[PDB]
């Protein structure tokens, strides 16, 4: 006579995850760089209409 | 018109060409496990003797 | 269609009595040569039914394989005086054939082998109903139909043509039309069974299966291009044979697995061997089913 | 599958004059082809209406079934048909031509361990739960006695003209 | 649902002896939990002790070791006054053993 | 992350016949492969609905 | 950074008894020469696993390193008399053989190394079953699998093929199949342990862990990208040796770099380490995980 014991811990209700993402705290670090007008790339039109990807 | 029913020719009657999927294997008359096909070339015909103008 | 276009299994003879002037290139029929009674069968837009089923024998090949009998005379003279037997069976057929041809074989009513013959050097016309005087003349015949020969053992003598409302279809005559008669150019397929006549049918339903006959299996030997090999020499299970051969599950399931002592690599055909037709609700295997273009004379009164 | 219309089908055989018997069928106002003419139905009988909110289950070589749930054209989760196909070989072998719902396989990555557990709906539970015959209103839905397809048994008479 | 996929299970015929002694009994009857029984198995070798009642409805299998160890499992009953006699056997020969204890009513 | 359903998980400690101890879990109707075979949860009833608002 | 595909760790030998005529350019295996049993292993689009596992031993290198046992006979003849024992376990192996190669080896179901060959002058066909007549005969052994070998002695005799829906694969009789068998070929991986048989597995899980093993680095030779250099001649850490060789933090963390006094720029090999497979939910150390096409006889009735 041999048994196949299947011990039961407890009755739990696990949650079914789906859409997940990671998040956290951050801190921006700005840099200052002032250049006079008509020197290299210091212009009025180039400063007002500037692209973030460039 | 498929190659299996191209022997009739370009008819001038009402007809249609349908392709239905059928099972393959040795149980239906094949030598490969890939599904076979069933070419259908059904054309309309008249079985009456007169006509009506509605 | 079928990949085997020029390769003909078995004998592959395409010559009739009286026109034996092309046996140098049409006996047998291979990829080379120039057989006038076989090149027109593979033309695109002409005989698609022959292109669909090309692994089986033709009409003359079935005659030489002791399948289709011969008529009397097998090749009538289309120029002899005092009429000729090949006249009424030709005027009722509306078929086209190119020029520079002398013979044009077809199927009679008894399912035998009836053809015509033109003495040299007389060529045919566009319809082939009459010959005329004379580039190069073809040394063979022109198939007036689109049928293929095959070996079957299914009886069908009681399955006579039951085309209702039709007086005389094709060549056979159902009755003697004494009143009205409507003559029109319509296409009607035909089928020939064992010990029967040229039975005509309305719709055509094909069927492709396989079996255990050597005709449903092909093989090729390995040597220093494609080289054909006789597959009938493969021994059976527990029997005898000549040269060994092996293959996959389809070829090994029919013959005996040899592998290490085999001389060729046998394979399975692309669906050929047994071609059954749907007639009278059941499925029967015909002998020479086709799809010709004749003149159907329907009734009216 | 589902049922959009109930066609009054009558299994009628034709005994020819010579002795041959041919069994055919007639539905609503359909026609057939025999060896002596053409048979057709001129008038139907009864007619079950309203079946878009029901679906049937057909098993190859076994009995039928019925589901009291409307059919959905889009494969969504929690519905009887979240993973569909087009043929039996496309289901027994899981062919790429079938459709499925996005984000259905739950993944649990554990550095070097992988465990993919899916909450697939077993169709055999509903097939064995609601299997024909089933009593629905005054009619009695059952299996077929000839051609493959869902049928229905009525309790009325036969009022048709051939 | 326990599905088996062709799993070979072997067993070696033990021949050791072990005398079991009753300890206590605390639990319930006709409930989901059951009744925890306490047994004092005293053997001289490592084996497996098998026990059963009279009608063959209850079966007790506890790991037997070398020495005196306190083992036991959870049993189910339908009577608060349990007076069923068990038959424990360490290698084939059974021995009489009677248990007792007061149970409580719980679902 | 979020949750769409409360899967009733039962942590089972499978004890083999030889003496091997394996701790697994079963939820809803999934199965877990072991050495002897594969155990799975059958009929369920305990379920909580309403987890999309958390 | 990128490890080479020709630096064979260990002995680097790829030859077998009976077909060892290529030992002049295949013992060891380096840039000099052209071993026939290694050129097809680096073909793009053929053996992706061998290209992914660069610094890893093969079947032959495992045989020479006393890891995989040898069959009896290890090199049998195809055109020999009294049958051929190296065919009953090879016929169910759906492989492919190009040309030139005369012999071919395969990992049988007995956990040994078996190979077949044909007597001159005969080469392999499209599969490698029988011999045929034809250019040159590459005296070697064409590989038919995509397995990798490793130095391990993990015992695993308590694990066998326990696939679901498989009645009998190869030549090993699994479960008693009272019904029919679906003889067909498919794809399925496998794994061979120590003192066991060829255990087939439906799924597998590969694990790679980087260590400080000498076979996990590569160096480029130079005076004192580029070419390869023998890593076994590099000194260890805290000592000296034959030649010199420096590197970065990965190569310098295990050995010792001499900067300007070095002759090889060592670097980390991106593709090595110890590969372990997961069978029955327990991580074990395999010896030859391949991916071929075998004939699996599944259920049907």
């Amino acid at each position: 006579t041999k048994f196949l014991k299947i011990k039961t811990v407890s009755s739990e209700l696990s949650c079914r995850e789906g859409q997940s993402y990671w998040t956290g705290s951050f801190s921006p670090k700005c840099l200052s760089s002032r250049r006079c007008h008509l020197v290299g790339e210091c212009h009025v039109n180039r400063c007002l209409s500037w692209r973030d990807n460039e | 018109t498929s190659a299996e029913f191209s022997f009739v020719g370009e008819s001038t009657t009402m007809r249609e060409n349908k392709c239905f999927e059928q099972c393959g294997g040795w149980g239906c008359g094949c030598f490969n496990v890939n599904p076979s096909c069933l070419f259908v070339h059904t054309y309309l015909q008249s079985v009456r003797k007169e006509a009506l103008r509605v | 269609e079928d990949p085997h276009l020029r390769n003909r299994p078995g004998k592959g003879h395409n010559y009739i009595d009286g026109m034996t002037q092309e046996d140098a290139t049409c006996k047998p029929v291979t990829y080379a040569g120039a057989c006038s009674s076989f090149d027109v069968l593979l033309e695109k837009g002409k005989f698609p039914l022959f292109q669909s089923y090309a692994h089986h024998r033709t009409l003359l090949e079935a005659v030489h394989d002791t399948i289709i009998a011969k008529a009397d005379p097998p090749s009538c003279d289309l120029q002899s005086a005092h009429g000729n037997p090949c006249m009424k069976e030709k005027l009722v057929m509306k078929t086209h054939c190119p020029n520079d041809y002398q013979s044009a074989h077809y199927l009679n009513n008894d399912g035998k082998m009836a053809s015509v013959k033109c003495p040299p050097k007389y060529e045919l016309t566009e319809d082939c109903n009459f010959c005329r005087q004379m580039a190069s003349l073809k040394k063979g015949s022109y198939p007036l139909q689109d049928l293929f020969c095959q070996s079957s053992e299914d009886d069908g003598s009681k399955l006579k043509t039951k085309m209702k409302g039709v007086c005389e279809v094709g060549v056979q005559a159902l009755k003697k039309c004494d009143g009205q008669l409507s003559t029109a150019h319509e296409v009607v397929p035909f089928a020939v069974f064992k010990n029967s006549k040229k039975v005509y049918l309305d719709k055509l339903d094909l069927k492709t299966e396989e079996n255990l006959l050597p005709d449903s299996f092909v093989c090729f030997e390995h040597k220093g291009e494609l080289k054909s090999f006789d597959i009938s020499q493969c021994p059976k299970i527990g029997g005898h044979g000549s040269k060994k051969c092996t293959g996959d599950a389809a070829f090994c399931s029919a013959y005996e697995c040899t592998a290490q002592y085999a001389n060729a690599y046998c394979s399975h055909a692309n669906g050929s061997g047994i071609v059954q037709i749907q007639v009278s609700g059941v499925w029967k295997k015909p002998l020479c089913v086709g799809y010709e273009r004749v003149v159907v004379k329907r009734e009216l009164s | 599958f589902n049922c959009i219309d109930w066609v009054h089908k009558l299994t009628l055989e034709i005994t020819d004059f010579d002795g041959s018997v041919s069994t055919i069928d007639l539905g609503a106002s359909s026609s057939r082809f025999t060896n002596w003419g053409s048979v057709s139905l001129s008038l139907d009988a009864e007619g079950i209406s309203g079946s878009n909110s029901f679906s049937f289950i057909e098993s190859p070589g076994k009995g039928y079934a019925i589901v009291d749930e409307p059919f959905s054209e889009i494969p969504r989760q929690g519905f009887l048909g979240e993973i569909r196909c087009n043929s039996e070989s496309s289901v027994l072998s899981a062919h790429e031509s079938c459709l499925r719902a996005p984000n259905l396989i739950s993944y649990k990555p554990m550095i070097d361990q992988l465990e993919c557990t899916t909450n697939l709906i077993d169709p055999f539970v509903v097939f064995e739960r609601g299997s024909l015959p089933q009593t629905r209103n005054d009619k009695t839905f059952a299996a077929s006695k000839g051609n493959r397809g869902v049928q229905a048994f009525s309790k009325g008479s036969v009022q048709a003209d051939l | 649902t326990l599905m088996f996929d062709n799993f070979e299970v072997d067993f070696v015929g033990a021949a050791v002896s072990c005398d079991a002694a009753f300890l206590n009994l605390t639990g319930c009857y006709s409930c989901n939990a059951g009744a925890r029984v306490c047994l004092s198995i005293t053997s001289t070798g490592t084996g497996s002790l098998s026990a059963h009642n009279k009608d063959g409805s209850l079966h007790i299998v506890l790991p037997s070791e070398n020495g005196t160890k306190d083992q036991c499992q959870i049993l189910h009953f339908t009577v608060p006054e349990v007076e069923e006699e068990f038959m424990y056997s360490c290698d084939g020969d059974e021995r009489p053993l009677l248990v007792k204890g007061t149970l409580i009513a719980i679902d």
